[PDB]
């Protein structure tokens, strides 16, 4: 999701 | 002149990075979600925790309201999107179709469709009452990172690893406009300006643009921030001053002049990468929202 690069 | 936004609150319970925070249109409310599967509803004016919302089967990357301020969606990695109704935090339904990581989602200004946009590349159009996928747009070559709708509903501005932004007709789902600039890095947000007349884009270049959608032409940049790596949201400030906000991955919320372009405002609080900024309809009150070091959400409050 957003939060993992 | 320069706002002088101070801290007021800290908001904790997630308990993974916070994806992404939006205020409810009527302003009462702070709705928030999280890589933990959940989405927290807060006071907007003194973080009152008011309640969890739970469903999804794997972390969600945003959340949205409906104008009236009564529903919301959310966009999971389980390849779907929920719509809840926020007084009972039932899930209402399930919208099913992409075929990997749902990133973004928003509901047009009538709140009878929602756009999504997916790690699968592509951007679906979705009927509110019946949860059924209207349209699929063929948008982009790479993970599509926003998705928004003007202010009469009758475009889709989306963004895209593959470097580009797009401006789509709602009504047929087909393509008006490319927008391309420099070495096509990585665009990582997108959205249209309040009148609809201008696009804020990120790119992963540490770079923020402001561009004339009729003339398709860049009119600023904001830089001096830090954005090589996530999706950060930014907004149009306009209670008070008119800024431009972002997150930035030196762990600080910035705050631009749109007019001169320069650093109005640096918010000092935060202990990990700012993901997600909003700013209240009617105060200025900004939160920001920060990954898994930090976990939680801040409250900001201006004069002016």
């Amino acid at each position: 999701a957003r939060t993992k690069q | 002149v320069k706002p002088n936004y101070a801290l007021k609150f800290t908001l904790a319970g997630h308990t993974k990075a916070v994806s992404s925070v939006k205020f409810s249109p009527n302003g009462e409310w702070l709705a928030s979600s999280s890589a933990d599967k959940l989405i927290k509803i807060w006071g907007a004016y003194d973080g009152k925790f008011e309640k969890t919302i739970s469903g999804h089967k794997l972390g969600i990357s945003d959340v949205a309201w409906s104008s009236d301020s009564n529903l919301l969606v959310s966009a999971s990695d389980d390849k779907t999107l929920k719509i809840w109704d926020v007084s009972s935090g039932k899930c209402l339904k399930t919208l099913k179709g992409h075929s990997n990581y749902v990133f973004c989602c928003n509901f047009n200004p009538q709140s009878n469709l929602i756009v999504s946009g997916s790690f699968d590349e592509s951007v679906r159009i979705w009927d509110v009452k019946t949860g059924k996928c209207l349209k699929t747009l063929p948008a982009h070559s790479d993970p599509v990172s926003a998705v928004h709708f003007n202010r009469d509903g009758s475009l889709i501005v989306s963004s895209s690893y593959d470097g580009l932004c797009r401006i789509w007709d709602t009504a047929s789902g087909q393509c008006l406009k490319t927008l391309i600039d420099d070495d096509n890095p990585p665009v990582s947000f997108v959205k249209f300006s309040p009148n609809g007349k201008y696009i804020l884009a990120a790119t992963l270049d540490n770079t923020l643009k402001l561009w004339d959608y009729s003339k398709g032409k860049c009119l600023k940049t904001y830089t001096g921030h830090k954005n090589e790596k996530y999706c950060i949201f930014a907004n149009f400030s306009v209670t008070g001053g008119k800024w431009i906000v972002s997150g930035s991955e030196d762990n600080l919320v910035y705050i631009w002049n749109l007019q001169t372009k320069e650093i109005v405002q640096k918010l000092q609080g935060h202990t990990d990468v700012v993901i997600s900024t909003a700013c209240h309809p009617t105060e200025n009150i900004i939160a920001s929202a920060a990954l898994e070091n930090d976990k939680t959400i801040k409250l900001w409050k201006s004069d002016c």
